[PDB]
């Protein structure tokens, strides 16, 4: 009983299976597809704190995958590899079909330890991790994915306008967290500019920003120091906050460019 | 897609000479470059099969050389049959030709 | 400045029960989680527990079942209590705070010699 | 319902079969994982976007069932399985000319 | 269960003389998806508590001197002292953390001349 | 040993025309024949090819839903219809074999389609 | 009939997995979902003595086919032999050419 | 050429493929079902001794797993941890995807040491080994099954009666056995009612008896237990 | 005609897995049943050399497509292919909208 | 849209997807058939000298395996057990369905050391290599194959008339090789006789050849001695060409004898 | 027949280089794999590198980056590049070739000592 | 990685009777598909290099005499000489060419007496 959908003249209208209007013309299978829509479109907050909470573990549910043929472009994944504080697995190996989800723009890769307390990890909201054309309903160590529903559509065949014509390299930059409480609410994450310089991070911080924080650390952050590896503070001082609109939004409206100077850190000692 | 660029567009050189005409992939393509020589007003005829190789019946003096990217063809004497203009095409995707080369 | 400090140990009869505790000064103990190491006299280290940020504990099978850690985030202090000790539980305990998220030792305490 | 719309569909889909022509449906000389996909996007309509994304969230309640119900560890049969209805609805059995339960249109 | 042997139980070197200290691992520690060896070298002098010299196999701690250099790929690991002063004399221990244990070496115990 | 082309001529922009490529010497079955289009000063670009059985026709992205291409077997003869031409079009056009790298190896001689 | 077998159970007592309609709940997601062990729903069908023991015989006789076609195919776990009973039904009843007033092919003509 | 049973009117007759009758009508792929019918219904003893001689040990065979969507409630069903005489593994470790037969009212765990010719264990009568919606024709290590065959049935014309309701709770009780020599004549069970104490089995024992030999006896040690016919009756009458 | 392709193999000799209905013994049974090298069978279509080889110049030219359906398909083991091309034949013969005396329609009036 | 070839009246037509043409019946599943055929049949070199070298191997493309459900008895397959020059793995482990080829004339079994580049070794000639009712594009280790491509048929009214009955024995012999630098340009192999005699092997050597070989070193070749293992070099002194024919070409009849004593035989060293 | 023949050995400082050769005779050299085989005084073979016909090199750990094994077919010798040698690596080093296709090494060099 | 253990660091044993070195691996060497042991033993006489004596387990090479057996099957494997004489004295060794690593056995020294 899963909802199909019915491309007519470029307007969606849910199949009437009850109906079964003749309207509906599926020539061949071509036109059938599946779509791995990513939640990040939907406009849920898509920052490793936030995102993390949705993730939750359970044991005793067998993993299941689907196959959506096509996928939307996500700006936002994430590179699980989480372990347990002693270091036991925590998060199931890939098997060998799975590979990480392609066209990501900004692939989170969280590390860190966090108790584990099911077999596997489950998207509380439903919805499925997507995986190179596999979307699956677990969380699988190490391979880039990004959370997302499965959408089954009858293309129109007219002249294969869709997902085979345009309406009318890619690279994706890896920001890596480290995290500790990795599944529960006392979940603590530090981005990693550098391998002496981590930045306590906070959910209001947006990818454009932590690059941004990056080239700035770069300039001033005193990295390159024998005291020890050091957690910074970082506050934007701007009155708005940071990262409001969606980032198919806030390409359209006038971006909001934040100085070296504005940033604030703090030793944390 | 791989874009094809033969890198002289046109050349002059007389009989009994060493010329090299060199047809540039954009993206590298597995010795999958053939070549073609266009008389004037006729049908293209085959000259290379795959980068090196020579066709059949093409005389010796054309010589195939092949890369993963980069691409060249050397006419050892010039023969004035041979000065008719040249193409290179490459068989990764899609079969695209580069802009002809004009001797 | 991270600086661990170690107080419990002595001399405690086969069998007998005894409370470690690792007060710590100078980082944020919530957010670290926190294992005891503890090196026999005529041995090398030996990782016998750990305690995850939100409580968890995890013990390696020496101490499987006679080993219970604890971590009280409010006053910053953390016990190791051991109940059942063998004649073999007579090492130097080294409580140590592994890196955020990553699991080698960064900061170790001066240890405590219990004997048994 | 949905809070915010993405209205532009950025799509990555896999390679058109008849798109391929050269010497790289090889395996051995040709594209690896990542090359295989094909870009488009279809920004042109905000209305038909906004409707799959709607369609997405309402199916997947669908879907999770039925995932539960199965006992496929990698399942790819649900559009051969809703092709297989769909031609079982329309041709099940004894259709009717005249009828609209079967649409068979005379002249 | 990985368990990591030190190949030279005492390494007897004069002062100034590179020192090479061998770590085998049952198991490799490895890991694939980031390609960097889940290894730490932890030095104890005697009455300290260990200090942390090297992480991830090569990953020189801020503090430590750049004298202690950490190489080696897959089972077996090497810390190399390039210029060993005579206040480097301890015992030396390897870790993984690759795996659930997080067993140690025995310690190598290095001494001047 | 020889490939003949036909059908060229006047066509105004629209419409339809039928290039017939004939195989003399060959077994044009056994064989993928290709169709090649050389704009007129402008270089060659592959429209499309046949599989030898007829059972893969392959296209251009030019021509991707203009052009259908069949194969009769049975006269070793190769027919392109060119339908919805357009202005670009006006350029001779060559039929040829398939080839090592899916290389045009026997060329038959040009026809001319003009809109 | 069911003759046959020495004894054939009146009752049949069967679990199948839960109706996709019958759970309306937010247990649909698998993080608040029933276990393994829960998904099952449960039915008798005590009152039909002769459906049931003619499905046993049915069972009985089929395992004959079932095993040979396990054999044939590689597959090492089978899912598709529903859809395959199923694409067989269409292709059947519409393989081509069909009669209106034929019986090969079905559909009154009024 | 599975053969395909069309209930229609509350009557199975076997869809003949040949004729093309058209009172069958498969409106939608729901109709479709396979049921896994226990092999128990049939009338077959149920109980270990005479059940293990049904399995068989072949190697050479490859095994094979086919989906059941509906089963039946199994008054009997087995789980097997047998182990050759060194410890070295004698039925293959359950795969991913298969678990234990669920709604069994007796699991009968068999552990033991056995020889074991074959790589997999299999079902001299042809039967499948039911396993949680999967049925295979070799046995699993550790997984309880249900032996039984399964039919694939056309369900009537989408009226959700069949299947979908009961036209017209689960508690499993696991007895456990100890045998030595399993999968040959040479078998021997011993019931273990207790840590300590164990009674040898007898064709005859059914399930209930052996609940109640718990409360009858009151260095391990081997009862031999003598209570006509026992349980002449099937589990259902 | 498969001159293109270098040498056409005039007969061939087909190994196939055996047919459901000719076994009637008690060897469908798995532990009863031949090992897996026996279950195949023999034959030989030698009489006829222009199916066999036209054969072998379709398999040389749907060996493409093949490969490309492999490539965009993640199916680790594809087993669907056929069941695939049936549920094309009707989707593409009785997709809808089937005009009684169409080409669209294969249906044909008595 | 992968061309499926349509039989009528003993005549292969292929499909045309568009026309829908009328005649064509499919009664049922049945009729469908998938054939693999072999590469042997299609007059490409088969000796495993020639054959090694369409095989290939690349890494960062996963395999793909097809189910075949009839097949060609093939006249050469071959079975795999590269290991690398330090004894690494090279060709991955079947997996669990993978078997080897079901009928094959010969079985050429080749063990040895080669570069080993990529992870799974591919055909150049974009054909599969058939096990046992799978088609795969990847070598599988220990496996017996032969390389071939595979067509899906319809078959004719479904009257028995194909692939049901003949219209109108198994021995397979296993021939041993040898090899270093397997899957380069440089590879040498060695036709093992037995174990102290190895004769080096040229593409010139047919099957039926090197069993006639390996009758005459048993009989007179004095191959067992206190030296070592024996590499000989052998050429047929005969006029004609060894095997220029195919194993189907002119039945192999009329085809000179090369007796024992036209060999000759040298030992390299 | 087959004479493998080592050269090169001698006292190295450690953490310096040295190359050994290997020449060869009475067998075709670019046929057959080489390996390199390593063994102490009282530790026993050990197992260095090894050279492919193709020219690959494969390493065990403990010489994955310092060790470069490299083989010049036409001259028959077989080339041993050691850098950053330690204390460990003092040992008589063996040439040795495997069986054609096999990893048994039937002819072993005379062997060289190297001392670090 | 296969570790090699050859159970008798010293066999001492008169001239002229049975002489047997027993080898044993960490994880079996016997290959499946050819059910071939991937294990080898060298001989090494003081001050020559090493030379093959039994391969494939139990194959014999071309000069070594009959005296040399060798047996053994899965993990544990051994080498018996059947008649020892003064000749024989020598370092055995084990190798396994089954893996990644090629490891070669402690060495077993016999003598006469
Ligand atoms: C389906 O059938 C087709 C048709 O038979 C198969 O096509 C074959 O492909 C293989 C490899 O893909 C080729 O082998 C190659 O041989 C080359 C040597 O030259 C050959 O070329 C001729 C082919 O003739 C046709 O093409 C030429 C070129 O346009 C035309 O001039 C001619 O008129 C024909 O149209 C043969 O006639 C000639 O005898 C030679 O055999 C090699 O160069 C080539 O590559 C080698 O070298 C490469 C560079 O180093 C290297 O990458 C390769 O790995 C290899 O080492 C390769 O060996 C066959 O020649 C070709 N046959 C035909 C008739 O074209 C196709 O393979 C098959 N597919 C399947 C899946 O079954
Ligand atoms: C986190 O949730 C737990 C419940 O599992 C609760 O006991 C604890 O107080 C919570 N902590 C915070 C900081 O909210
Ligand atoms: C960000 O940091 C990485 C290393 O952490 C550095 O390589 C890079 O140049 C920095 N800037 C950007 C824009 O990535
Ligand atoms: C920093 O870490 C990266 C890996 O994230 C590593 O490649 C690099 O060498 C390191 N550099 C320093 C100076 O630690
Ligand atoms: C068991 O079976 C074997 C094999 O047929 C037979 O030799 C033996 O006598 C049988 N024993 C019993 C008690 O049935
Ligand atoms: C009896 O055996 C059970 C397992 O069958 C075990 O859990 C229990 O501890 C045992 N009790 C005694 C007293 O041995
Ligand atoms: C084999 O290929 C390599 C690759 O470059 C080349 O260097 C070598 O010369 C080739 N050998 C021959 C004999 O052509
Ligand atoms: C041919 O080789 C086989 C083994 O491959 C051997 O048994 C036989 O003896 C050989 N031929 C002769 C004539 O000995
Ligand atoms: C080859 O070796 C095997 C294994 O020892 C043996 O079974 C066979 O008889 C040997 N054959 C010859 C001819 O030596």
């Amino acid at each position: 009983s899963i909802p199909l959908g019915v491309i007519h003249n470029s307007t969606l209208q849910v199949s009437d299976v009850d109906k079964l209007v003749c309207r509906d013309k599926l020539s061949s299978t071509n036109q059938l597809r599946s779509v791995g829509l990513n939640l990040e479109g939907n406009g849920v907050a898509t920052d490793v704190p936030s995102a993390t909470k949705r993730w939750g573990f359970r044991s005793g549910v067998p993993p299941k995958v689907v196959n959506y043929e096509a996928g939307e472009w996500a700006e936002n994944c994430y590179n699980l590899e989480i372990k347990k504080p002693d270091g036991s697995e925590c998060l199931p190996a890939a098997p060998d079909g799975i590979r990480g989800f392609p066209r990501c723009r900004y692939v989170h890769k969280v590390s860190g330890t966090g108790p584990c307390a099911g077999d596997f990890a489950f998207h509380k909201e439903g919805a499925f991790f997507l995986y190179d054309r596999l979307a699956s309903t677990v969380i699988y160590r190490g391979t880039t994915f990004a959370e997302g529903v499965v959408a089954f559509l009858i293309l129109p065949q007219a002249k294969k306008d869709f997902f085979s014509s345009h309406p009318l390299g890619y690279y994706s930059t890896t920001i890596r967290y480290q995290a500790t409480g990795f599944g529960t609410n006392e979940t603590e994450y530090l981005f990693e500019v550098d391998n002496l310089t981590y930045v306590q991070l906070e959910s209001r911080f947006t990818p454009q920003f932590l690059l941004q924080l990056n080239e700035t650390i770069y300039t001033s952050g005193k990295r390159s120091n024998t005291t020890g590896k050091l957690i910074w503070k970082v506050n934007p001082e701007i009155d708005t906050t940071i990262g409001e609109w969606a980032f198919w939004e806030t390409k359209k409206n006038l971006t909001r460019k934040i100085r070296s100077e504005e940033l604030s850190f703090t030793v944390v000692n | 897609d791989i874009q094809m660029t033969q890198s002289p567009s046109s050349l002059s050189a007389s009989v009994g000479d060493r010329v090299t005409i060199t047809c540039r992939a954009s993206q590298s393509i597995s010795s999958f470059l053939n070549w073609y020589q266009q008389k004037p007003g006729k049908a293209p005829k085959l000259l290379i099969y795959a980068a090196s190789s020579l066709q059949s019946g093409v005389p010796s003096r054309f010589s195939g050389s092949g890369s993963g990217t980069d691409f060249t063809l050397t006419i050892s004497s010039l023969q004035p049959e041979d000065f008719a203009t040249y193409y290179c095409q490459q068989s990764y995707s899609t079969l695209t030709f580069g802009q002809g080369t004009r001797l | 400045e991270v600086q661990l400090v170690e107080s419990g140990g002595g001399l405690v009869q086969p069998g007998g029960s005894l409370r470690l505790s690792c007060a710590a000064s100078g980082f944020t103990f919530s957010s670290y989680d926190m294992h005891w190491v503890r090196q026999a006299t005529g041995k090398g280290l030996e990782w016998v527990s750990a305690i995850g940020t939100a409580g968890d504990t995890y013990y390696p099978g020496s101490v499987k079942g006679r080993f219970t850690i604890s971590r009280e985030n409010a006053k910053n202090s953390l016990y190791l209590q051991m109940n059942s000790l063998r004649a073999g539980d007579t090492a130097v305990y080294y409580c140590a705070r592994t890196w955020f998220g990553e699991l080698y030792f960064d900061y170790w305490g001066q240890g405590t010699l219990v004997t048994v | 319902a949905q809070p915010k719309c993405n209205p532009n569909l950025h799509y990555w889909t896999t390679q058109d079969e008849g798109a391929a022509i050269g010497l790289a449906w090889i395996p051995y000389f040709g594209p690896a994982a990542e090359g295989i996909y094909t870009e488009g996007l279809m920004h042109n309509q905000d209305g038909l976007i906004c409707g799959l994304r709607q369609l997405a969230n309402e199916t997947t309640q669908a879907l999770q069932l039925f995932l539960r119900a199965t006992t496929e560890l990698r399942t790819f049969s649900i559009l051969n399985r809703k092709a297989i209805d769909f031609l079982l609805q329309r041709w099940g059995g004894t259709c009717h000319i005249l009828g609209p339960d079967c649409c068979i249109e005379p002249h | 269960d990985i368990v990591m042997t030190q190949s030279p139980d005492s390494l007897a070197v004069s002062l100034g003389e590179r020192a090479t200290i061998n770590c085998k691992s049952s198991q490799s520690v490895l890991y694939s998806s980031n390609n960097k060896n889940y290894l730490a070298w932890y030095q104890q002098k005697p009455g300290q508590p260990p200090k942390l010299l090297i992480y991830w196999a090569s990953t020189r701690e801020s503090g430590v001197p750049d004298r202690f250099s950490g190489s080696g790929s897959g089972t077996e690991f090497t810390l190399t002292i390039t210029s060993l002063q005579a206040e480097d004399v301890a015992v030396y221990y390897c870790q993984q953390y690759y795996s659930s244990p997080l067993t140690f070496g025995g310690g190598t115990k290095v001494e001047i001349k | 040993v020889q490939l003949v082309e036909s059908g060229g001529g006047l066509v105004q922009p629209g419409g339809s025309l039928r290039l017939s490529c004939a195989a003399s010497g060959f077994t044009s079955s056994s064989y993928a024949m290709n169709w090649v289009r050389q704009a007129p000063g402008k270089g060659l670009e592959w429209v499309s090819t046949i599989s030898g059985m007829g059972g893969s026709t392959y296209y251009a992205d030019s021509v991707k839903g203009r052009f259908t291409i069949s194969r009769d077997n049975s006269k070793n003869t190769l027919y392109l219809q060119m339908n919805s031409l357009r202005a670009e079009d006006t350029a001779v056009y060559y039929c040829a074999k398939r080839g090592y790298p899916h290389s045009f190896d026997i060329w038959g001689q040009g026809t001319m389609v003009t809109v």
